[PDB]
């Protein structure tokens, strides 16, 4: 009926031929005739849920259900912009000889990750290059590229032919400076990646620098970013208005994503059921069908987000994902106390 | 200036923060975004057509060829698209930065060659 | 100076009153108007970025009686601190679970 | 009362000239207690017209029946008894021109009146005796219940 | 001239992976193959490490040493 | 030499300053018959107006075209708070004009929607096309402004609507 | 005019009285200034408009004098009276203002104007 249509307006994003339609979110005040939109702490309490379907170093998946898009959408731009993390700021460069740039291998050393922990360390103040034990980190360069003594004669591949004639992040070594050295054990400071090719370099050239590591976040500059890409999908619902049986089921497999159609012979005849929605990629290849257009509905579930963080390894995600719902925590804090100010 | 192999140079007029970009499901937000308006006039179907070449080429792994008189059929790169779970036209649902709801309309997103100009 | 109030008019009437929040982006806005847009009382809330260099969001909110405006802009960024506390508590609760699961 | 003009109508025609648009449909309708012909706009994704259906159409000055014309603003969160809960879909326009029928060069008696409901377009033609009370720059209620 | 450290949309680190890369090609893995191996599932790192051109070897030919 | 006082050609008199490009397309895609919206949408959407020297203006909302199934306005309703922003500014815009796909019968009653009619600066029927929103013709809703009520007038509107055209076409893509 | 100043509370009187108001609003001390040739093109348009109203009026029961009994049918071509002085004077100042300035550089405009 007429309340089945508000509904769906309300509950279900439907993907279409041409468009996507119910895009808004619509649940406010007095927008609509039979149902109240006033807030509610106790329903938003009951119904969030979060739900972590996979957690492996350097990625995390969760499931939130019951929160809005703006909140949500908060969360993943927090993430990439306002979390706090260190990365190499300035480069103090002594007999740089090599092919690649020093403005290129300046850019090049700011991009490489640190494993070092952004909430230990401190914002430094506008100017105060020099810094101190509390808000800098400083890591020493030096690789000189030499032909290898023994070689063979022939000596096509490099390897064989010099020592030292890639640059990798393995040779920067951490300068503790002050307490640091006590404060962190050894190893606990180091670049995440281990293999990055720094430079590359050929017998008699010669790369010596020192670097210092400021806190920063990611609206400044990406370096400071600590998700490779943080991102939200709302959870596919495919239904199947009409029963679809028969060779009819075998292309309606095929339409979809590998895993989420699978097709049940229930009396010897194939009939098609909706399984894992959640794989479903939405290419819409349904549509090019004529048949199966009418037969099947394509739509999103609004309030149910899947989230996924990968991390570039400078902290574990769950605790990226904590420290982005404080940031937000953080910034209502700081006008309230404005507001306090004022009156 | 940035021009983009088809005839079609633009200037930078606004450098956006990354969180404002729309982004698709995959997570990949665009480096670059071009206005729709210049495609009518201009008659430049060659550039739709680069953008769907490469978006499979990049998938499939392969380089795909856009010689003069020949080149890759449309039909055949669409295919190529299906496998790899992407719509075969290559319009892909976005959802936007700045609101964090769908956008109603589906975006042509792919990969296409930039030159920066000496100017 | 994070928070400036500029009333629509030299009467100062409370009711439409626009805050311009320096340092701020849709982040903040988007999120604040969501929740100070369930107040049955705010007839009209949005934010306006003046230019895309400039940090700064200016929000109007309308409301429908009396109401200085502050009071809705207040309980909004209240019901904001306290939807966060709730996500925090229930995302580490379900990361422990699950974690303990995995062992 | 506040009431306008009221009868029950009959549709039609559901598109005459092909489904231009997806939200909105023109219904063409006729009326039994009177010899009106109804231009109408709805919104058919909210709610849904088909084209046998028959409905009550009540046009009104207030929305109240007590015959108060206080209307600052509306305010949808308030909640009073009005005419709106007898009624499935209720829409605000302002009548914005009428006009005499060119058909006839003598002795004719029919009116249009056009309402605009913010770009969804009415037009309600019939007996001058029975359009009595529009007038030119006036705002009327549309108000509408299916009949089984 | 030489391989970007992270990927310039997605911001993935893919400085650590043309090693291997060149690696799998030497082997008889596909190019396709080898990046779904390497791990760059999106098309966004895909294209750094399969349109990448390595000038620093040749570049390196005429330098100094 | 002031852009105000130069928004017509002396050739032939026709406006040159006018909507371009994608603030044509918004205004188009804002304006059809199908373009509802729910209040926060609205509310988000005329909010791009309140900036320089709107700050100090009281937005006007329009009762919501749509009221019982669903409270909805539509993008027409939307559209005329550019002419008038507030319920103090003293712009009342009239225009009766063919747009370009006009059926050729039943003047605003048209089958595509492409007659303009605005009443006390309210779009009652039509959409914006070239025709009304853009440079080359008399029968502009700009050109009507700067014509009636003069250039101060024209250019808010003109500058109201660079803003929330490009707004709606961002978020609706 | 109409719309922006709609008269509701006005006599809304028409036909002859409308070409009689007229012709008294020309002839007031102003409009002597205008172009001879304009004021006879007000004339002719104002007699368009009285010419409308008679047939509109025949079709729909003519106004006895201004009595008819549905009122909605006097909304059918409504000029009253505050409306025709309004419109007189806008046209005045509409032509008064389209005149060409002196010193206006007439032959520069001309020039560039032929060139684009």
């Amino acid at each position: 009926a007429a309340s089945q249509a508000v509904e769906e307006m309300r509950s279900r994003v439907v993907l279409g031929e041409f468009g996507v339609r119910n895009v808004h979110t619509t649940d406010f005040p007095g927008n609509y005739s039979g149902y109240d939109d006033a807030w509610d702490q106790d329903r938003f309490e009951k119904n969030f849920r979060v739900d972590v379907v996979h957690m492996d170093e350097n990625s995390l998946e969760f499931d939130m259900v019951g929160i809005d898009a703006a909140i949500a959408n908060a969360f993943r731009r927090i993430l990439l912009a306002e979390v706090p993390t260190m990365a190499v700021e300035k480069v103090l460069v002594y007999n740089n000889t090599s092919i690649v740039q020093d403005e290129i291998l300046a850019h090049r050393l700011g991009l490489i990750p640190i494993h070092a922990d952004p909430r230990l360390f401190e914002y430094r103040n506008q100017g105060d290059e020099e810094g101190t034990e509390i808000d800098t980190l400083q890591f020493r360069l030096q690789v000189r590229c030499t032909r290898n003594p023994h070689a063979a004669k022939d000596s096509s591949d490099p390897n064989e032919l010099y020592v030292n004639h890639k640059v990798y992040t393995r040779h920067m070594t951490w300068i503790p400076l002050g307490n640091q050295a006590d404060l962190f054990p050894e190893g606990t400071i180091r670049p995440v990646h281990d293999d990055i090719l720094i430079a590359q370099l050929r017998p008699g050239q010669e790369i010596d620098l020192l670097m210092h590591c400021v806190k920063g976040i990611g609206k400044d500059h990406a370096k400071f970013s600590p998700v490779a890409t943080a991102s939200y999908r709302l959870l596919p619902d495919i239904t199947l208005l009409e029963p679809v049986e028969g060779e009819a089921a075998e292309e309606l497999s095929r339409c979809f994503s590998p895993g989420v159609i699978e097709v049940q012979e229930v009396q010897g005849k194939k009939v098609a059921r909706v399984a894992n929605p959640r794989l479903d990629t939405f290419s819409r290849e349904i549509f090019r069908n004529e048949k199966l257009k009418k037969v099947v509905r394509l739509a999103r579930v609004r309030d149910h987000y899947i989230f996924s963080v990968e991390s570039t390894g400078v902290l574990p995600p769950d605790v990226l994902v904590s420290e982005a719902i404080k940031v937000l925590m953080g910034k209502c804090r700081r006008f309230l106390d404005e507001l306090d100010a004022v009156q | 200036k940035f021009s983009s192999r088809h005839g079609q140079k633009g200037v930078c007029g606004l450098i956006v923060p990354q969180e404002d970009m729309p982004f698709c499901d995959s997570g990949i937000c665009p480096d670059i975004i071009m206005n729709p308006h210049g495609f009518p006039s201009r008659m430049t179907v060659g550039k739709l057509i680069e953008l769907l070449a490469g978006k499979a080429g990049v998938l499939d792994g392969r380089f795909h060829y856009g010689t003069a008189f020949g080149g890759s059929k449309v039909k055949d790169v669409c295919e190529d698209l299906v496998r790899h779970g992407y719509n075969y036209l290559g319009k892909d649902y976005v959802t936007s930065g700045i609101t964090g709801e769908p956008l109603e309309a589906y975006i042509y997103f792919g990969p296409v060659y930039y030159q920066k100009l000496k100017h | 100076k994070t928070a400036l109030e500029m009333v629509q008019a030299a009467g100062t009437d409370r009711h439409c009153v626009t805050f311009v929040l320096h340092e701020e982006d849709h982040t903040l806005g988007n999120s604040l108007r969501y929740m100070i847009m369930k107040n049955p009382e705010v007839e009209f809330c949005g934010y306006t970025t003046t230019h895309p260099s400039e940090s700064k969001i200016n929000l109007r909110i309308q409301t429908r009686g009396t109401l200085p405006a502050v009071e809705p802009f207040q309980r909004g960024l209240n019901e904001l601190m306290n939807v966060c506390q709730h996500v925090l508590d229930k995302f580490e609760a379900s990361i422990k679970d699950y974690k303990d699961q995995k062992a | 009362a506040g009431i306008l003009f009221e009868d029950i109508f009959d549709v039609k025609d559901i598109d005459p000239e092909g489904k231009k648009f997806d939200r909105v449909s023109r219904l063409h309708c006729e009326s039994e207690s009177f010899k009106m012909d109804l231009i109408l706009d709805v919104n058919i994704q909210i709610y849904p017209v088909d084209l046998g259906d028959k409905f009550r159409l009540v046009i009104a000055s207030t929305l109240y029946e007590d015959g108060t014309l206080d209307d600052g603003e509306y305010n949808p969160t308030d909640d009073r008894p009005s005419r709106a809960d007898q009624f499935e879909y209720v829409m605000y326009g302002k009548v914005y021109r009428i006009e005499g029928d060119e058909t006839s060069t003598e002795a004719a008696t029919r009116l249009s009146a056009y309402v605009s409901y913010g770009g969804l377009l009415m037009r309600l033609q019939g007996d001058a005796n029975n359009l009595h009370g529009f007038e030119v720059d006036s705002r009327v209620y549309l108000l509408m219940k299916k009949l089984a | 001239m030489i391989i970007p450290v992270r990927c310039f949309t997605c911001g993935k680190i893919v400085g650590n992976k043309w090693e291997a890369y060149l690696g799998l090609l030497q082997a008889e893995y596909t190019e396709g193959d080898a990046l779904d191996a390497l791990g760059l599932k999106r098309y966004c790192c895909r294209r750094m490490l399969l349109a990448h051109v390595d000038l620093i070897e040749k570049l390196l030919n005429y330098a100094p040493l | 030499m002031g852009t105000k006082a130069n928004l017509v050609t002396p050739r032939n008199g026709e406006p040159l300053i006018a909507a371009i490009q994608d603030f044509l397309t918004g205004a188009y895609l804002l304006t059809l018959k199908d373009t509802f919206f729910d209040r926060a949408k609205a509310c988000q959407i005329i909010a791009s107006i309140l900036v320089g020297k709107d700050e100090k203006i009281k937005v006007r909302l329009p009762p919501p075209t749509i009221l019982k199934p669903v409270t909805l306005w539509t993008g027409k309703q939307i559209f005329s708070v550019i002419l008038r922003p507030s319920d103090d500014n003293p712009v009342r815009a009239n225009l009766r004009t063919k747009g370009k796909q006009y059926c050729g019968k039943g003047e605003d009653l048209c089958a595509n929607d492409s007659y303009v009619t605005i009443q006390n600066s309210e779009l009652m029927s039509g959409s914006m096309d070239k025709g009304t929103l853009g440079s080359g013709s008399k029968n502009n809703i700009f050109y009507i402004l700067l014509r009636d009520w003069g250039q101060n007038e024209a250019a808010d509107a003109m500058s109201r609507l660079a803003r929330l055209a490009p707004v709606y076409l961002s978020n609706r893509g | 005019i109409k719309a922006v100043f709609p008269c509701p509370s006005e006599p809304a009187l028409s036909k002859n009285e409308l070409i009689l108001t007229t012709e008294s609003i020309m002839k007031k001390s102003e409009f002597l200034c205008c172009q001879d040739s304009f004021l006879q093109e007000i004339k002719k348009f104002i007699k368009g408009v009285s010419e409308k109203i008679k047939k509109t009026r025949d079709k729909y029961g003519i106004n006895d004098n201004g009595t008819t009994e549905p009122r909605v049918l006097y909304q059918l071509d409504r000029i009253t009276p505050t409306q025709v002085e309004k419109f007189l004077e806008t046209c005045r100042d509409k032509y008064m203002r389209a005149q060409m300035e002196p010193g206006s550089a007439v032959g520069a405009l001309c020039a560039q104007s032929i060139g684009e």
